């Protein structure tokens, strides 16, 4: 079973930028490369994830600087992609996505019969670890009924340690069991292949990482030539992964673990019939 | 004398036959040029469908001039409903229908261009028409949604905003387009005046000339005001055709105050440009020379849009289910009419098209009389012939 | 490699769709042999002199390779019957090119009536009569799609037909086909690349899954095509 | 005979159609022993006792002879799968009562996200997970049809029951149906019986055609069911 | 190849109101017996065409004489029978139609999935004989541009001596070969197996009869009490079909020319794959 | 003390369990009553929907009360886009109810006539039953078109005018359903007013008593003006139920000002008729009572009406995405609420529903607290819980 796709590099990575470090509770990739890449014409838009004061989202197409740092439960990022590149005009497109929408993402570039003019803009593929997903009004009862936080009073939320995590706007930190999580999951997601974004040029997420801190895959040249320009810019700062704790192996397990489970649930559909891709 | 079949013609879009009775040296005495293609009957299964459908059925009439009747479309049904676009929205509208003629028309060059250009020069040739093809297909993606049926053409006006760098993006692709279309244009002109094809032939003075008018009611969009429809009056082939081929045609046959009208390029330049040039090689001229006031026109919108202009009228799809809704636009072939009546609830009560090339081909039929039936198919290609569109 | 363009009851826009290869069109039309195309070839003309007639017809030629089949057939035209089982009497590989073709696209709403021809109003997808070998959804299939489809067949990638080569088999789209077979199955994950495939703007994705505007569906499969959760074949898993 | 109504998503109105069979309901329930449903009988009851505990629990018995099923299926619901399977273990003959448990019908647009319970988004035919023996569509099938079927099965009248039979096997229907297989195939002969045959009034007959006013359809399959052009057994012309 | 179905009698019959016949080319037995069921309170409403200036036709629920009187190409009949037991409240509803359309009516009865509280309204059921349709524009390129007569010019049309018939309201008569029209028919009509309406409870057309006069089926019980009740009070005068000219034999051969000439069309459409009702 | 868990509960609509705590003598001390059936999802699915599409949709929450939910659907979007039916329409449409209501009164008579009918007398009961639900029935399918989901309950009033000769149907029914009525309430008072089940059992004085007061707007229609919807407010399970049995709780917790509250027939019966007997007895008594009610208003209304008015408002449907629309309706188990928001397009933005037995189930949760646990069902019945309804 293998646990992490292809790559080239794997790496810790962190935003040098120091304010978009404060946006974002990790290494801050996505951001950097987005910020990175506009600022220097190798992206001319970026698809972001806009949410309201609800934490309700939206994906939108991010032209300037400002509008990434603004967007620093599922958000439909692939549905603004053919947009992006009429009426907005992108030629050089940034994408961000959970593993899924990274699928979905090669799909369209492969057999692109909706995506007439769509694929050769497609400049940067960046995908991010993801283990479930949930409804927002799952995802609600969670933080309202199990951590008795109002989501409105929420400022960051984060999965680890065993635990999900709520910051509130003024101050509190509560966590609860995973196990008491698991029955509000998006059941959509219980035959997802995919733990840290296999499909993508650039994969990042958290895990494996210290606090402040990204692992970050190197997966195709598209990827490699886009990390290596931030890099020699200074715009990330990169160590390796043997270095830091808790390391690859803790990626690894979570990764072997989504695909032992979702594995199982993939056989159970097929023996009562149920249809699952291929 | 003899009959010639000519079956199915050829370097024209849809399915068409030439009937002709000639002479004993082979000279056309009657000419019939008529659509055999399916009847797809858009008109009639319209009826009963919301507004909102039309322009995205009607786009399937054809997919070159596939603006023209989403624009008439959604001008008939604002005419119903008296709903007016937003300038922006209009400005955006008359972009599209712009960019698609810039693909249409090269397109069109490169049919003709076996019969016109030399062998070794055709690759080069075909090479500029698909560079020109490419910035005209840009505009209607970016303006349309996509190129070949856009989905933003709406009643009520256009349903997407531009950014400012798109439209910086069409600016230097119209340059460029300019360009690229003055080349064009000093390559075929001094082709198409010296009546002669690519093999030596040399082409009868009279080609293609017949007696009728014109219809154009503008140079680049369309103006309801400039044409009175109470004088268009739509017979049938019974009444050009003989029985025998009557029967055969696929299309109605379009008239004003009783008499048959060309409609195309060369209208609109006899109406807007002092072109008075009569015959066949006088229609390839005027559409060579339209390319160049397509692109400056759509240079002069960009000047004009405000990407931040409202691009849809938030008024209301409501009609009296009365109102005879007249929406005309000057699509790449002709003067294009849609007609809708919409009820109260927005849905279509009746709804009509007399598309371009429906008024040509019995312009044609006519035109390719008194000369050689060897020129037949080359008067038929002068007029750059949509069946599909003719037929709907 | 023989290919031919069969235009039945077709917009041409799927022909205009591989047009808008641009300058590539002129690569690909030598990669292949282009034998018979009413819109771009005066081919395969034969005359018939007679003391009274002269018939000059432009003919299928027998032969071809791959025949891209664009349009529905109109079941009460004599000529759309006898051209769509000519096709496949004279072609090895018959593609359904586009929707009207595939599964009948906007033609399913035909329902006659409509002058010179009353009669006309059975449009099917020509499946329904012939074996179809590959099917292109779409209204029309992106030009790149077509690139791929061409350059697929020319180098015997059967793996990436396999998709193309089994919708062949089903001559019925629809957008309520993300209903039945993702939303309603427990597959769909919002990732919104159905509503980005749509050419006519039916799909809204919201609350993070698809809501199908059914008036405005034209019936073109391009949606179902892309859902990931439906077909996602292993050779997608290769990246550069 | 011993029948059985498992009621799984539905709202109950496919066993009002059943009660308006009015004075006669009393006929039928004489004709066959009505062994379960929830909303009428206090079967089967089992009770469990332990020291801290009474759990009194209705359960569906077994050997159940016809089991008239209406609803759909919730997959991401574990009593609604529970149920499904054994109505399938426990009856000889299932039958698919009505729209939402033969095709989906109005649950074909569930997509999840309210309280409370939002997982509940996936919802599917019981024919996607079991054995169907016979299927009545409708929204709900008419009380007269239910008479026809029930008389039907008690009186061995395979016959009769052929045209259910055969609908089990398909468990998608839409007005679409309509044009797919009849105005499209050249068999539309403009009677407009589909039109007064569908509960929301989607279809319009204009000019001797059907049209669908598919944002109203709510999937039932009433309109195909009735439509002559499809079928019509002989054993119709046998009239009084 | 039987050429009638199934019936009790058959016989020559003609409306005695002369005001009827006056009304009507043929025997007027329709709108004698709407007239009769609903002046005896038998029928509470009967389905007719509504035409208007233009010969096209909308089914609608007539409750009044009056209104029959008025209404004596598809015209979709049955469209309008649940409306008619609904809102307007009939329970003994008389239905009129081609053979297709009493088919459509035998179907819904016996499966009447979508008809809740219809079938027992249905109390006369009339066919009338026929052997094609045309679509409205097919039928006006027939009268207009074969025969030369503007449809708002027409007053009665028929069928009849090989030949279709347009009777001008200015007193013109026009007529022309049958086989001129055939290209103009409905082809959903080339499977139709049922010329004298087969099914019905009273079949009647203008063939096997002298002109003002219809031969009549008498098929069912339903039908056979209606007929007898008119014949008792008068409504109708009647002869044997045995007595009167052409007679039976030409409906014979009418009836075994269409179930020919389609029987032949249905296994052709077999033998390339479409559908045909089985 | 014991954990008593009942799963299913009988003879109502639809899937809940009773969970109670009882002492040792078998008295419940803590009850909990909850609708465990899968949540379809009708509020999230009509975003995005067309406005007409929701009556079509809603009336599929259930099959024995389906016109509350359509009534309260197009009554709803009505005062969002600021329609005015028609005072016919409106006429017709509270008789559609009423139809309903005179058909689920009996349904539920018959449904605890296993409880409270000798069986000597359960044919004839049952026949009665069946007479009087044949009445409202055919008033539903007459007016509304189908009486299991009527499709003429419209946005804008009600499709279809009746005529003269089917109003004189309904009136002629109308009257037997009376002497029926007549004839049902003086055989079933006593039995109510007895205390006593068909086997014996004697009941308990303060069976089903609880401390909550009750909501009802009008006693056949509804009247949206009659309620203060911002003091609506829909709290969690977890705020009524402990948290093993929250999380099965499949519906919300509507209170009024912070409160639980009650409706259906005896709340109607309290406001308007100076009933105000406590106890679940008392609700059978006023849903008796109620059904002559019901059946006097409708023949009043087919006095009042006029079979030529007009029934459909000619308003568009259109909204501006700000107001949120309330419809409210007095469904044969209560006050029912819908909500919507509509955008200028006639399209929903955002859709609720707090349904009558939405209400009642926390409210039975409590009633059934204080008398042994083998009344508890008996308690629960007395609501007629309509559970799909409660869910959606
Ligand atoms: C449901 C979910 C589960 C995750 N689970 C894990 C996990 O188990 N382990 C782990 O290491 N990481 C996980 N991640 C990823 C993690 O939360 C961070 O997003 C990741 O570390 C990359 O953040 P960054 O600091 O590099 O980027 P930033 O600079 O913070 O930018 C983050 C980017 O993510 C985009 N984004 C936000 N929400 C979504 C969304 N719903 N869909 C698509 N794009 C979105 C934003 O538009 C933004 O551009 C998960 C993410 C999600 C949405
Ligand atoms: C298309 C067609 C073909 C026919 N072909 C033949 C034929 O070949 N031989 C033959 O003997 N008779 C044929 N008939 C029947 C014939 O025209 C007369 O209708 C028949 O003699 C009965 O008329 P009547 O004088 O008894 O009734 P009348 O008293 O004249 O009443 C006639 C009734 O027919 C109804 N009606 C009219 N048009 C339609 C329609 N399109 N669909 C359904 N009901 C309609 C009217 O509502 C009216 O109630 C055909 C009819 C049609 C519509
Ligand atoms: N140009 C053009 Fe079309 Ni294909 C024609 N003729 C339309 O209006
Ligand atoms: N009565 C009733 Fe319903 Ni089936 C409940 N509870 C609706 O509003
Ligand atoms: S678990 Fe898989 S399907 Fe679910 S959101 Fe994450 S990547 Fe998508
Ligand atoms: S699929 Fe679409 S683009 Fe292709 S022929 Fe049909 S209508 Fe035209
Ligand atoms: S593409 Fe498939 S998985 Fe993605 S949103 Fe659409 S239906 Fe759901
Ligand atoms: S929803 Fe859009 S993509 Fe899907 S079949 Fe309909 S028109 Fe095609
Ligand atoms: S088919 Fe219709 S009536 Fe029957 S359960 Fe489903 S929604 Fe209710
Ligand atoms: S029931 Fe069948 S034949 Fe009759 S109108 Fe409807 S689709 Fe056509
Ligand atoms: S059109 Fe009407 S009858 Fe046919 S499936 Fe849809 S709702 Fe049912
Ligand atoms: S020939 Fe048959 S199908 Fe055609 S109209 Fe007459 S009865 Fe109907
Ligand atoms: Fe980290
Ligand atoms: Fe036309
Ligand atoms: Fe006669
Ligand atoms: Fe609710």
């Amino acid at each position: 079973m293998d646990p992490f796709g292809k790559y080239k590099t794997v790496v810790s990575a962190r935003a040098a930028d120091k304010t978009i470090l404060k946006k974002c509770q990790d290494g801050g990739i996505v951001s950097a490369a987005y910020i990175y890449g506009l600022e220097n014409g190798l992206l001319d838009g970026v698809i972001v994830a806009d949410k309201d004061d609800k934490l309700q989202t939206t994906p939108k197409v991010a032209t300037t600087v400002d509008e990434v740092l603004e967007a620093a439960t599922v958000c439909p990022t692939i549905s603004v992609i053919k947009s992006a590149v009429r009426e907005y005009g992108c030629e050089k497109l940034g994408v961000v996505g959970t593993p899924c929408q990274i699928i979905a993402t090669r799909k369209l570039m492969k057999y692109p019969i909706g995506f007439r003019h769509v694929p050769d803009k497609l400049a940067l593929i960046v995908g991010i670890f993801c283990m479930e997903n949930f409804p927002y009004n799952g995802m609600k009862t969670i933080i309202e009924e199990h951590c008795g936080i109002k989501m409105e009073d929420v400022a960051k939320t984060d999965i680890g340690k065993g635990k999900f995590w709520v910051y509130s706007k003024w101050g509190d930190v509560k966590s609860i069991k995973l196990k008491e999580t698991h029955p509000y999951e998006q059941q959509s997601c219980h035959v997802c292949m995919d733990y840290t974004a296999e499909l993508a040029d650039i994969s990042t997420g958290s895990v494996g990482s210290p606090d402040g801190w990204s692992t970050v895959f190197i997966r195709t040249a598209q990827g490699e030539e886009f990390f290596n320009k931030m890099v020699e810019a200074g715009a990330l700062e990169v160590k390796p992964i043997e270095e830091v704790k808790p390391g690859l192996g803790l990626v690894e397990k979570l990764s072997l673990t989504k695909k032992e489970k979702n594995a199982k649930e993939i056989e159970h559909r097929k023996e009562i019939g149920l249809p699952v891709p291929y | 004398g003899k009959i010639v079949e000519i079956h199915p013609t050829t370097r024209h879009e849809g399915h068409t036959k030439l009937v002709l009775k000639v002479d004993d040296e082979g000279i056309v005495e009657k000419g019939a040029y008529l659509s055999v293609t399916p009847v797809r009957g858009f008109e009639k299964f319209l009826v009963g469908k919301p507004a909102e459908f039309a322009p995205i059925a009607v786009s399937r009439f054809c997919g070159i001039c596939p603006v023209a009747h989403a624009t008439s479309a959604v001008e008939a049904i604002e005419d119903a409903c008296d709903i007016t676009p937003p300038k922006d929205g209009l400005l955006l509208r008359e972009l599209c229908g712009i960019g698609n003629k810039m693909h249409s028309h090269p397109l069109h060059q490169f049919l003709i261009s076996p019969d016109y250009v030399p062998k070794d020069d055709s690759n080069e040739f075909i090479k500029r028409v698909q560079a020109m093809r490419r910035i005209g297909q840009y505009i209607v993606d970016a303006v349309g949604g996509e190129a070949i049926h856009s989905p933003n053409i709406k009643v009520g006006g256009m349903a997407k905003q531009i950014t400012e760098s798109t439209k910086a993006k069409m600016y230097y692709k119209c340059k460029e387009y300019e360009k690229l279309a003055k080349e064009q244009l000093e390559y075929l002109i001094p082709i198409f005046e010296s009546r002669t094809l690519n093999d030596g032939t040399e082409l009868p003075e009279k080609l293609g000339y017949h007696d009728f008018g014109y219809i154009a009611t503008h140079p680049t969009y369309g103006d309801r005001t400039k044409i009175d429809q109470d004088k268009v009056v739509e017979y049938t082939p019974f009444d050009v055709y003989d029985k025998d081929v009557a029967i055969q045609s696929s299309t109605t046959v379009p008239t004003y105050n009783g008499r048959l009208m060309e409609v195309g390029p060369r209208a609109r330049f006899s109406k807007f440009f002092d072109f008075k040039e009569k015959g066949a090689m006088a229609l390839h001229i005027a559409r060579a020379y339209e390319i160049s006031v397509l692109v400056k026109r759509a240079m002069e919108i960009l000047d004009e849009l405000n990407v931040n202009g409202k691009t849809m009228s938030d008024e209301p799809i409501v009609g009296d289910g009365e109102k005879l809704g007249l929406g005309v636009h000057e699509a790449a072939r002709g003067h294009n009419t849609h007609q809708a009546v919409i009820d109260k609830d927005g849905n279509i009560v009746y709804y009509n098209a007399i598309v371009a090339t429906t008024w040509n081909i019995p312009v044609i039929s006519k035109a390719v009389e008194g000369t050689h039936y060897k020129f037949a198919e080359h008067i038929v290609r002068a007029y750059d012939p949509c069946i599909s569109c003719a037929t709907h | 490699v023989k290919i031919a363009h069969i235009h039945l009851c077709g917009c041409t826009g799927c022909l205009i769709s591989l047009a808008d290869t641009y300058e590539q069109l002129l690569d690909i039309l030598n990669s292949v042999e282009l034998v018979y195309a009413l819109t771009l070839v005066d081919e395969k003309t034969e005359i018939r002199e007679t003391d009274d007639k002269i018939l000059i017809e432009r003919e299928i030629p027998d032969d071809i390779d791959i025949a891209l089949v664009e349009g529905s057939v109109c079941l009460e035209d004599e000529h759309s019957m006898k051209d769509v089982f000519d096709a496949r009497r004279k072609s090895k590989i018959v593609v359904a090119l586009g929707a009207c073709a595939a599964t009948g696209g906007i033609t399913r709403f035909c329902r006659g009536g409509q002058m010179s021809k009353p009669v006309h109003s059975s449009f099917v997808p020509i499946g329904d009569l012939i074996k179809v070998d590959l099917a292109l959804p779409g209204c029309p299939p992106s030009p790149e799609a077509l690139v791929n489809l061409i350059t697929a067949a020319l180098n015997g990638d059967t793996e990436y037909l396999e998709i193309y080569a089994e919708l062949a088999k089903k001559t019925e789209a629809c957008g309520c086909d993300l209903l039945v077979n993702v939303i309603n199955k427990s597959l769909c994950m919002g990732c919104g690349s159905c509503a980005a495939s749509c050419p006519t703007r039916a799909i809204e994705m919201i609350d993070g899954k698809p809501n199908v505007l059914k008036e405005l569906c034209i019936k073109c499969g391009a949606c179902s095509l892309q859902c990931p959760r439906i077909r996602f074949p292993k050779l997608i898993e290769e990246i550069e």
